[PDB]
Formats: C-alpha cells, structure tokens, sequence
C-alpha cells in the first residue's frame, strides 16, 4: 500500500543541498544597495550579534532593530535550504 | 504464515495478528552500576508492600 | 524501535562501512576502489593513505592504538580548556581562568583556590602533584596495557566491561554507528585543539576571548590581521 | 513519485495505528527506548527511585518561584521545598492505590517484539512489582526535593 | 650517463657501495639509491613517495622560479614597493590592496578574503581534478598524464622524454634544498636572498655567515 | 637479568604483558620490547635502525664526556675561557684563536675555515670508510667489525661480550636522553651545566624548575 515497514532514510542526505543553500544565499545576501546606507543584510546585523554579544548576560533590549534582522534573515534562509531539498528531482521533475 | 505477501490473520499466532505489540519496550539487563540494587533495594525493603 | 537486522558482517548503518563509503573529495575519491590495504570493515577509515605511512598490517593497528587514546584526550583537553572561560564570565571567580596560567595558580597567593572557595582541596605543592600524577597514571596505563583489577583486559582499544554503567554494549550495529561517532568528535577535538595551541602561539588570549574578539568583527578581528607578526626583519 | 515515507505499523493496515517520521524515527525510537520505563529488564525498585529522582527535582521549582512564599528572602526556598515533598507524598499515594485497583486481576494473554519474536511480559505489571515501584518513587522523590534544596543553597550563581 | 640501469651514478660515486638495495634498480628517474633510514620500502609506498615527491617538486620550482623573478625585475627596470618575498603577501593591506606590477591599471585586489574564497574553491577544483582526473580527457595517469598538457609534442621520442624525466626530478631536488636555504635565510637574516647575493657578491668573506651567528643566543 | 632470551627485563617488568611483539625476541642486545608506534616492523629497516641507533648512542656518548670533562677541568685546576660549551664553538673569534687547554703553546687554530675544510675532507673520508670499510682490514661487519679497532683483545669470551654489548647500548640511550637535557638546560636557562649542578646541590628546593618557567610566556 503506502509501505510495509518505516524506511530509516527518508531524508535523503544529498551533502551539498544545505552548502548550497546558505552559502548560495549569503554570498548575494551581502551586496549593498541604496536603502541601508551602504550596508547589507548580513553585515549590518553583525555588527548587532557582536554588539549584544559585548555585555553577555543582558537579554537585548525588546524594541532594538535587530529582531527584524534576525527574523527577515531567517524567513529567506530556511525557506531557500527548503527549496534546496525539492532539488531532490531524482524522480519527479 | 503472517508476516509474506499481504496473507494476514494467521489463526494460530494470535500476538500478531490482533495488535499486542511492544512498540518501544527493550528488555536487557545492567543499565545501573551493581550496587545501586544493593543500595536501593536494601533501602526500600521497609516499604515494597501495599 | 525495529531491531536492526544483523545476520550478516557489513555493518551499513545508513551509509557508513561498505564499498560504497562516504570518502573525501565528492568526485575525487581515492583511485582504483580506494587503497587495496583499506576496505571498510572498523571505524574510522575514509582513505587518505596520500603519504602511505602504514601500509604493514600490524602499522595499521598500532597507529589505531595511538588513534582512539589521542582522540580521547582531546575531549577531555577541549572541554577542559572550555569550561571556567564560560563560568568566570558569567558569575565565578577562579583566580585566572585564562589556560596559560590555569597552572601557574599555586605561585600566585597561597596555592590553587578551586571555584573561587576557600574550602576546598588547596594544593601548595607542585612536587606531591607531580608525585602523584607519575605514580596513579603509570599504574593506570599500566593497567590499560596489562589488564588488572575492575575488570580483565580483553580488547586495548575498547574493554567494554563492569567499567559502563550504562551497560549499552550490547547490540553491535548501533555500535558500528556510535564508534564512529567516536572518532568523528574525536577528531573534531584534535582540530579544536589546535585551535588553542596556534591561538595560544600567536596572540596569547583565551580561546573564547578569540570567540569574542571575532564576532565583535569578524571582518577585522581575525588571524590575518596577525599575519605581519612572526616576520623577519 | 514511487516514494513514501508513511507506513502502516508493521505491514498491517487494520490496526488503528499508522508509522510517521514522529513515531518511528530511527534517533525517537532508540531515545525512547533508552528511557527508564521501556527497559524491562532491570528491577521496578530501580526505575521508582530514578523517576522519582527526576519528578521530585522539577516539582519543587514552581513552588519556590511562584508560591505564595516567594517574596519574603530566606524562607521563600523552605516552603517551596516542603510543599512539594508533600505532592511527591500524595503521588506515592497514588501509585500504591493504582496498584490495589488495577493488576487485581488476571493479566492478559500475549506480547511480541515490533521485529517479531516473543518476548516475556514485563515484571513491572503484576501486583508486586507496581508496589516495589511505588515505594522507589516515594524514595526517589523526597530525595529529589531535598536535593533540590540542598542544590539551591550551595550553587554558584542562583537567584 | 646511465640512470637508467646498474650503472647509473650513484650516491657516493666511486664510493658506490656495489650492493645497492634492491627494491629500486633504475627503471625511474631520479632513482639515486640513497636509502640510509628507507621509509620507502613498500612498493604502493614507494609510489606514493614518486608522486609526492613529482608534486613538491613541481611546486618547489614554481616557488623558487617566483623568488628568483620580482625583485630582479623591480630591481632592473620596474618598481613592485616591496619586491622582497616578504611583504610581498602583505602589499594588499598597505595602502591600495594588492596592484600588480607596482602598477595602478592591473589586479589592484583589495579584500584578501575573496582572493581566499575563490583560490580555495579554484585549488579544490584543480588539485580534485589533478587526483582523478577530468577535463582534457579524463585522467588516465596519476604521475605523467600524456594528454593534452604538452602542446608541443615533445614526448614522442622515449629516450630524449626519460632525460627529461630525469632533468626535471633533478631541477626539482635542487629547487626544493634551495626553497630551503631561501627558508633559512628568511629566518636567520631576515632580509632580500637576492640582496644577500649582491651583499656577498660585494662582501665575498668580510661578512659571509658567522657574523650572523650570534643573533638567536640564549641566555 | 636475562636479556638474551623471552626473559628480558622488559619496558614495564611486572606489568611487561607478556605478549609481545614477535618481530623482536632477545638475541640483540637492548631489545626492551618498547615499541607503542611500531616504526620498525620491517626487518631490514629494523637492521637500518639497530646500525642507527649504535652509531647514536656512540656519538652521543662521546659528546656527553666532552660535555662533563671541560668545565671539571677548569673548574678544579687549569682555565681554559669559556670552559661552558655554549662559547667554546666561538673561542677561535674572541682574540687570540681557540688556544687548547687555554694555554699558548697548543693547538691555537687562528682560521675556523681551514678547521672547516680539513674537517669535512677528514669526516668524509671515516664515514665513506666506516660504510664500506678500507684501512685495518676491509669492513666486513657493519654493526660490529671485530677487526683491528680491539687492541686489548676483550672479545674473546662470548656471553661477557654480549653484556658488553646490552651495556654499550643502555650507555648510549642514557647519553642520549642527557644529551637531550643538556640541550633543553641549553634552552631555558642558558648557563652552564655543571653550574646547574653546584646551583642545585647548593639550592635543592628554592630554585628547582618553575623559577624557570615563566619565562618563554606569550603576550
Ligand atoms: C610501571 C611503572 C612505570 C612508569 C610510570 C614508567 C614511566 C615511563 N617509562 Mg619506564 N615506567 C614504568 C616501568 C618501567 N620502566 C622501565 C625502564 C624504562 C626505559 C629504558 C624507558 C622507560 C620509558 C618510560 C616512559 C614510557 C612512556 C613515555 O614515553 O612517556 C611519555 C609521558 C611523559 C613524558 C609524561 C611525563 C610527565 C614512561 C615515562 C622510556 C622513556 O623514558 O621515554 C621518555 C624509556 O626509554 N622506562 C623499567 C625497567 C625495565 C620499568 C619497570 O618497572
Ligand atoms: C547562552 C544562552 C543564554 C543564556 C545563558 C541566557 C541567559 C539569560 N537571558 Mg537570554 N537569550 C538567549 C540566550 C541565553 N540567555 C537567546 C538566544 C535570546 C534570543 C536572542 C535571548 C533573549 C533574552 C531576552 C530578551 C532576555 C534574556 C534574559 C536573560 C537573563 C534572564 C539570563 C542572564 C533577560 C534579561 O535579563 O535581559 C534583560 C531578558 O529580558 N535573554
Ligand atoms: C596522532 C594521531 C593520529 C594517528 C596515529 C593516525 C593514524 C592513522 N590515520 Mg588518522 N587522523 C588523525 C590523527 C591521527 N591518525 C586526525 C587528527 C584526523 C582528522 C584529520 C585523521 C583522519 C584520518 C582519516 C580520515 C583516515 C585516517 C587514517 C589513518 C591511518 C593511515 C593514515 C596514516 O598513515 O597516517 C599516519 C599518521 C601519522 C603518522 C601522524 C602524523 C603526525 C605528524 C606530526 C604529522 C601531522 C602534522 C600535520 C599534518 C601538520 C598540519 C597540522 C594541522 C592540519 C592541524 C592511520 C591508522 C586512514 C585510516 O585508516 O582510517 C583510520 C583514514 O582513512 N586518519
Ligand atoms: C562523544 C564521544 C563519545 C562517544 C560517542 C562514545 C561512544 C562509546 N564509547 Mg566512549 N569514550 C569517550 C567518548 C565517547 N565514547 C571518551 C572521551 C572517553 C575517555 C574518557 C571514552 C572511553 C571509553 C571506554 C573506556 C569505553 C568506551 C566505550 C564506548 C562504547 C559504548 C559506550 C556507549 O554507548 O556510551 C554512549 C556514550 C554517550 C551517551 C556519551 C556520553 C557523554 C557524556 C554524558 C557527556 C558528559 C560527560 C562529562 C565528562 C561529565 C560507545 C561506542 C566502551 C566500548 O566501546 O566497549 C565496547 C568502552 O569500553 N569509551
Ligand atoms: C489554570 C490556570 C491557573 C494558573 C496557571 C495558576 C497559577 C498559579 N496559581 Mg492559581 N488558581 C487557579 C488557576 C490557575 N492558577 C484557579 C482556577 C484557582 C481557584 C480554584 C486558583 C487559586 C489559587 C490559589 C488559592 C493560589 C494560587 C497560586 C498560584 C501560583 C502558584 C501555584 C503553584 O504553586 O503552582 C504549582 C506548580 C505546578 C503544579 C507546576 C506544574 C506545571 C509544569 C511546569 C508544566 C510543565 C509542562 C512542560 C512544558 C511539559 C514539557 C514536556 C517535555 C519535557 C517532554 C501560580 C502563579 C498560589 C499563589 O500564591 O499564587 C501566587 C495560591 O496561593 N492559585
Ligand atoms: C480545607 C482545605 C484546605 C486547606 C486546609 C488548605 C491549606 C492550604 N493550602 Mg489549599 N487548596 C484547597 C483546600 C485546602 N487548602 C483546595 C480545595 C484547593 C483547590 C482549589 C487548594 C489549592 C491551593 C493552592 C493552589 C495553594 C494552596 C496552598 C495552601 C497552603 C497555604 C498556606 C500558606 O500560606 O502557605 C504556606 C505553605 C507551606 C508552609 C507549605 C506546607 C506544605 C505541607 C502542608 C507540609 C508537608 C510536610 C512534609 C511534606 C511531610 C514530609 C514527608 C516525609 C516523607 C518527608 C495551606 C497549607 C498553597 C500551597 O501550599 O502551595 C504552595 C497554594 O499555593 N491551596
Ligand atoms: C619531503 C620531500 C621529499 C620526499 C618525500 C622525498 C622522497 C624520496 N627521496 Mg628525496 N630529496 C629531497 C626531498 C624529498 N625526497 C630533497 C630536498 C633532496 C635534496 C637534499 C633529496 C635528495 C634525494 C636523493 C639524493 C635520493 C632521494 C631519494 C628519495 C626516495 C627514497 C627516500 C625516501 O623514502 O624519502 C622519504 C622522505 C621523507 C619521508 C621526507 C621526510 C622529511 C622530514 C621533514 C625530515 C627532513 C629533515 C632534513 C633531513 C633536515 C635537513 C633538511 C635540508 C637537507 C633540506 C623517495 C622517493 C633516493 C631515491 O632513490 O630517489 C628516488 C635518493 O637516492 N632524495
Ligand atoms: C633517534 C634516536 C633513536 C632511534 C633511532 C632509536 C631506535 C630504536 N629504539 Mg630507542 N631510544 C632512544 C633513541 C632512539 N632509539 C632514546 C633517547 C631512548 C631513551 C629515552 C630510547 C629508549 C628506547 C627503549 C626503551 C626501547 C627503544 C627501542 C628502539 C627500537 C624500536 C623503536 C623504533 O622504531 O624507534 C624509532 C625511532 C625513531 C624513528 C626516532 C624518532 C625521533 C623523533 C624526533 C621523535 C622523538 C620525539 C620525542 C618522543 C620527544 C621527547 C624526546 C625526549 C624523550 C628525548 C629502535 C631500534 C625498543 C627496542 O626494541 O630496542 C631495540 C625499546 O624497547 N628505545
Ligand atoms: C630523502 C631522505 C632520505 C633519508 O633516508 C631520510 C631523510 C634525510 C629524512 C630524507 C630527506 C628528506 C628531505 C631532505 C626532505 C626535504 C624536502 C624539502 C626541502 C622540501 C621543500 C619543499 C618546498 C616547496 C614545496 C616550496 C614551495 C614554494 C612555494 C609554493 C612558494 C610560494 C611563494 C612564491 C612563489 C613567492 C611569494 O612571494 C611567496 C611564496 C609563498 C614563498
Ligand atoms: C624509541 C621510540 C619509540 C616510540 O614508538 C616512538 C618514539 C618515542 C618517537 C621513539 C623515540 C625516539 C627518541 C626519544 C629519540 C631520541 C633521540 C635522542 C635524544 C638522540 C640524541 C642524540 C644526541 C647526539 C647524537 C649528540 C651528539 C653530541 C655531540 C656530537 C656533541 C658535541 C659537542 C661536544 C662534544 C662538546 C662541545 O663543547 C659542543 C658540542 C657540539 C655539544
């Protein structure tokens, strides 16, 4: 039917599917355009990550703009690594 | 036979064809370094009663 | 839970100790099925026999030898060159959690004060430390050697007796698995210690100092801008 | 495209259960295995004083943080602690009626392995070995909570 | 002036020693017989050890060829700012990256990271490629290809080709002590090997080593 | 005390795990069975390394003799300078040439090259010799000749040879290993050896080690 016993792979590990999928889109994730003035959208907030990492255990502060980068970071970094693993076309495209 | 080509219900052996199965229960022995069983079992000796 | 079906000798795994391995170059792996002397059959084997240093059998055993005590140290070494960097930055005084002078706490005002706790073991002398050390570490490799008391030796790489607790070594295909594991954390302490070493040449701050420094900038604050430094003239 | 990863448990469409990557996974199946009360083969006294460990150590965080003793310094720890060695008490209680109430009868008939073969009952389901394993969860417990005292007033940084 | 048999010339000559050992009896350039330790017994060993040795000496004289050219050049008729092999790595941080010939209309690399990035993807590309071969027809031989890496076509006639063979492990044993007296001398003194030829060539025994041989004095 | 036999004093006496490598069983001296890397399974290497190692051991033993002699000598009776072998290698620079037993009317070599050139002409000619033998009769042996190099005659007896031999190659390994500790003194402390000697017979406990050990700290 749909199968007879759980297959122990079902993600099929194929390396290079998350190599290329942050490194595929952090190298033009970084380019610079005119709305930051000059600076990029991997660059920008590592001067965040390094500046609330200075003073450790203080949680950064809950309006700081850098949540924003944090969040529309990662809204394009999983969704380009799950549209990676549909480059699974082995069998279907 | 029960476990072959989609021929279910063997009569004889009950414990597969109802659904009794162990899904996670392994079943070894010296999980615990030895004498925690003495430590423990001669510590609720008082109390392994109802 | 499934037990997984032995039977056999391949020890498969997913993809792990076969002709079809996973080797190290993604097309360019090691010509001619990889090195005759090489196939599979323990942990640890990718194929880079580039230099040939081993190629008597007896040469491939006792480098292994070597392989899983070094590998063991250096998690230990890793860890222990981790912890009091993390625990003096967040709440606990230690004297100098720095790994330089970690031991050169005894000279410093009355002998090594452990955690910040002047209750504690309190060493003053560096010859009964040294005493003891000779002493309980010949006997224990010794023993690692010979086999003595807690249990026989049986295997030198791995004994496998009264000394797990947790008395898992019982299935041997999960273990083909968990013995590869091993070595690949091991090995991934051999390389984080050489992180502290050749940070520990060059700049001669902690190695989770070096963490902080980069990720302030990791652009600036990085190993090329020591690169001028070591340069005669 | 001839590829699925959804499966009825073991062939077998007519048992009320289907396999998914949340059930039987390979890393789930052998976590779950691993806990202390899949294992079968060690003594119920045992697993009682290591579940009692674990659930007396995480019940009495609550009611040091948010007890009505939470505010007033040096006493809001005690009577979280003592309150919840009470609810470990009334969960020894518990378990001793459960055991009075459910294995009272006969057991049952069967029991095989997911990868066939016959494997024996648990001790842990007669009517001893559930009170053994009562009396290693009240053992376990109260030791848990005075650990967790113990543990609150010698830690290097607690607040 | 026969490498390549019993006769060839041996390590110490008319020392010859007649009782060479005998895992290696000509048959491969370079074959000079000098075992004293033998780490290459094993013949896959052995093979191992051609490569390698093939490898580090291509790559040796490729370095000592590129530490022979700039500071001549810069030093004839041209201007590089630091020609020395020194700071040469470190002209890409002095002022206006990396400009090559001392000349702002060429490379001008101003970010080192992305020299690094793309060597590293550019050298597993070839050194892959070099191990199990690829473009250019497929790799067939791991120590001389045959294929099309001689444009020329000067590997027709054998004889003239081993002479090669033996030319080039030669050049390449030399490149390869002489990378290594480059290495000393950047350590010792520290300064242009080619401003040490022109120093001993005006200096020939006033100052030739031993004034700097108290430099790494302990105390 | 059974060397020559599967009764050695082994690397670890009662916990010798008597299992040992059967690449070596006694019938050479100094077979201690330590062999954790194994670097000499091969037996031909193994030969390589039982001639290596004398030549070693014999070396380093005659350097330690000259390393305990001088500085006794100067020290009790004569002057010699620098007595401490750090600047006996640069007494022939100081003023006068290297002057022997500090006294003008011995050796006093004024040119280190001629020392140089006679040395190398001299050095080649023993070890070319020592290889393949020559003078005093043709090497027939080259781990131990027998020939004219025994004018005593202390080979007759077989088994007091044999522990000659055992006693020959624990020197050299003892030599070694001190050699090795006269370097690292050489190192760290840089004063004399013998002066470590009277500095730590004079301070047993108050200077030992780990005054010297903050010295070669990073920053
Ligand atoms: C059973 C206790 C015992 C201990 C702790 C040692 C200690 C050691 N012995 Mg050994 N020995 C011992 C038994 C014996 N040894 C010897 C005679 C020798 C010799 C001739 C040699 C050793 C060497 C060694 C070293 C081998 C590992 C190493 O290279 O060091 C690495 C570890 C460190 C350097 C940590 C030091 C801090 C080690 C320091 C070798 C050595 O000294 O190399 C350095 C060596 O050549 N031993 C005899 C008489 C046969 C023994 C019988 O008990
Ligand atoms: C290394 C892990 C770690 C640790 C030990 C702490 C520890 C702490 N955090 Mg923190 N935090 C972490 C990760 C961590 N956090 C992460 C990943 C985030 C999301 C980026 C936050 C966001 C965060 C906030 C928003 C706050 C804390 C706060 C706190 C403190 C309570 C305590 C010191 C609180 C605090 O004291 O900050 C003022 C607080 O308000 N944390
Ligand atoms: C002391 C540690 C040690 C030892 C004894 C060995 C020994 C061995 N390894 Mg192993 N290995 C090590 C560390 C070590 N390795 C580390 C750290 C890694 C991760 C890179 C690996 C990864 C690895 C793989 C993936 C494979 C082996 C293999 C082998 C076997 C044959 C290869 C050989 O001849 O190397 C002999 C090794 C030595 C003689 C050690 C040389 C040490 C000197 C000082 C040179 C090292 C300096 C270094 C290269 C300079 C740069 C340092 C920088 C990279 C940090 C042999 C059993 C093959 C095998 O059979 O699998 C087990 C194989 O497929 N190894
Ligand atoms: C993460 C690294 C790692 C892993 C995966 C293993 C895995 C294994 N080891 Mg092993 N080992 C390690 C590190 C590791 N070890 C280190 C560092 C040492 C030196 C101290 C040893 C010393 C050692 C010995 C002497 C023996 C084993 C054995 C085993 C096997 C059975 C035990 C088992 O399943 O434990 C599962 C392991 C874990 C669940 C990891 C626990 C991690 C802890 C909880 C972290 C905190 C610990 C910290 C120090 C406090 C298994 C293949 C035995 C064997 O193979 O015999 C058949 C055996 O005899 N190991
Ligand atoms: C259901 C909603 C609700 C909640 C959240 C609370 C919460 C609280 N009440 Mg409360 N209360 C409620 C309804 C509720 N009340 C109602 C309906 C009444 C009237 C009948 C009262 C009457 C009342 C009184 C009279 C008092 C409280 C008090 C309290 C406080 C302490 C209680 C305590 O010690 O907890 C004990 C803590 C536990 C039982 C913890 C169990 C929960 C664990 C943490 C869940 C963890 C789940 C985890 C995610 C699972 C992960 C699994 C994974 C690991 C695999 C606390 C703030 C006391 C106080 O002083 O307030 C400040 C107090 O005196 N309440
Ligand atoms: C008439 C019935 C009755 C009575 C007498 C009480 C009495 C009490 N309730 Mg309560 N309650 C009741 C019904 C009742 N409840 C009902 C029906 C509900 C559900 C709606 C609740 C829900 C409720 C909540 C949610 C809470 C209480 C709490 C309390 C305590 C508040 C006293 C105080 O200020 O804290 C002082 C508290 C202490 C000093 C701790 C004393 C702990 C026990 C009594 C001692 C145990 C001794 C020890 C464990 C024995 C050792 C055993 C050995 C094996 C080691 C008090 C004991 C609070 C409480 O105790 O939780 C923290 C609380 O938060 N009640
Ligand atoms: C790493 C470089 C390297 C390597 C792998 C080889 C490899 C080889 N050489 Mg070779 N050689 C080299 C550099 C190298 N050579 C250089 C630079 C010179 C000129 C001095 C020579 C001169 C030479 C002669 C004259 C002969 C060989 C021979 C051989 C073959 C057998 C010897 C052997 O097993 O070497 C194994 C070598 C190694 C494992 C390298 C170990 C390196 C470590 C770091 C020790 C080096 C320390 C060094 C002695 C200190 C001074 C350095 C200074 C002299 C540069 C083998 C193919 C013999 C042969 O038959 O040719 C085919 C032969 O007759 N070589
Ligand atoms: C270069 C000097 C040298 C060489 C070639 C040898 C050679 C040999 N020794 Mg030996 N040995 C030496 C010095 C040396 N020894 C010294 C100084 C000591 C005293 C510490 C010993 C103590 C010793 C014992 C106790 C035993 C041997 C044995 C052997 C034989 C087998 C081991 C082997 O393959 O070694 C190969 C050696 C090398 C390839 C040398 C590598 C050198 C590099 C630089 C690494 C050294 C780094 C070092 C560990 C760091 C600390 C140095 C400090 C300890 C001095 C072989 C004939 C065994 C045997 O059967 O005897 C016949 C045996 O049981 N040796
Ligand atoms: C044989 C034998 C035998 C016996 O038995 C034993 C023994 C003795 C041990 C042995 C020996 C061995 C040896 C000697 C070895 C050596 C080697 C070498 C020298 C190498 C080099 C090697 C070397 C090499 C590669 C090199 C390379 C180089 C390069 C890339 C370069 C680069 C560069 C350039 C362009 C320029 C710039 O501006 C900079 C630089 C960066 C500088
Ligand atoms: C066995 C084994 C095994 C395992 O398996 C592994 C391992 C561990 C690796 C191995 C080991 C090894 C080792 C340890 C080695 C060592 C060696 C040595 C020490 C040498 C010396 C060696 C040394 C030597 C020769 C020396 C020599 C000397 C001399 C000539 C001297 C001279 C002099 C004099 C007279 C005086 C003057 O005024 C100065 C001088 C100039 C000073």
């Amino acid at each position: 039917a749909s199968n007879k016993s759980f297959p122990r792979d079902w993600v099929k590990t194929d390396p290079l599917v998350p190599v290329l999928g942050f490194a595929g889109w952090t190298i033009p994730a970084n380019i610079g355009v005119s709305a930051f003035g000059g600076q990029s959208l991997f660059g920008l907030f590592t001067q965040s990550i390094g500046e609330n990492l200075a003073h450790f255990p203080t949680g950064p502060a809950l309006d700081d703009k850098f949540w924003l980068y944090l969040i529309t970071y990662h809204l394009g970094l999983f969704l380009t690594i799950t549209l990676g693993q549909i480059g699974v076309q082995g069998r279907k495209q | 036979k029960y476990g072959e080509n989609s021929r279910y219900f063997d009569l004889q052996d009950m414990e597969n064809t109802t659904g009794s199965w162990d899904m996670y229960g392994v079943d070894e022995k010296k999980r615990y370094p030895d004498n925690q069983a003495k430590f423990f079992t001669q510590a609720t000796d008082i109390i392994s009663r109802r | 839970k499934k037990t997984a079906a032995k039977a056999a000798a391949p020890k498969s795994s997913g993809v792990e100790f076969y002709g079809p391995n996973r080797a190290k170059w993604l097309g360019p792996y090691s010509e001619n099925s990889t090195p005759a002397y090489l196939t599979g059959e323990f942990p640890g084997d990718y194929g880079w026999d580039t230099a040939g240093l081993s190629a008597d059998p007896e040469t491939f055993k006792r480098y292994r030898e070597l392989e899983l005590i070094h590998a063991r140290w250096a998690m230990l070494g890793a860890l222990g060159c981790l912890t009091p960097e993390l625990l003096a930055k967040n709440g606990t005084k230690f004297g100098e959690a720095v790994w330089f002078k970690a031991g050169a706490q005894i000279f410093s005002e009355g002998g090594l004060d452990y955690l910040g706790n002047p209750s504690l073991v309190h060493a003053q002398n560096i010859v009964a430390t040294l005493a003891v050390q000779v002493i309980l570490m010949g006997l224990i490799e010794g023993y690692r050697v010979n086999g003595g008391p807690a249990g026989e030796g049986l295997d030198p790489l791995y004994p496998g007796e009264s000394f797990d607790p947790l008395g898992l070594a019982d299935d041997p295909d999960t273990f083909a698995e968990l013995k590869v594991k091993e070595i690949k954390n091991g090995r991934l302490a051999m390389f984080s210690m050489f992180g502290f070493f050749v940070q520990a040449i060059v700049t001669g701050k902690g190695p989770v100092q070096n963490l902080d420094d980069h990720l302030a900038n990791p652009t600036v604050n990085n190993a090329f801008a020591f690169a001028t430094k070591f340069t005669p003239s | 495209k001839k590829a699925q990863v959804i499966s009825p448990v073991n062939g077998d469409p007519f048992v009320g259960m289907l396999e998914t990557p949340v059930t039987s996974a390979p890393i789930v199946a052998t976590y779950l295995s691993n806990l202390p009360a899949y294992r079968t083969g060690v003594a119920p006294v045992l697993r009682g004083v290591e579940i009692g460990l674990a659930h007396g150590f995480l019940l009495a965080g609550p009611f040091i943080k948010l007890g009505p003793l939470r505010n007033v310094p040096e006493t809001a720890e005690i009577a979280g602690s003592l309150s919840a060695a009470g609810l470990v008490l009334i969960l020894a209680l518990c378990l001793s009626i459960y055991g009075s109430a459910q294995f009272q009868s006969t057991p049952s008939i069967g029991v095989k392995t997911l990868s066939g073969r016959s494997v024996a009952r648990d001790p842990l389901f007669s009517a001893d070995g559930w009170s053994e394993f009562a009396a290693g969860f009240l053992v376990g417990g109260e030791a848990g909570v005075a650990w967790a005292y113990v543990c609150t007033q010698i830690l290097p940084y607690y607040s």
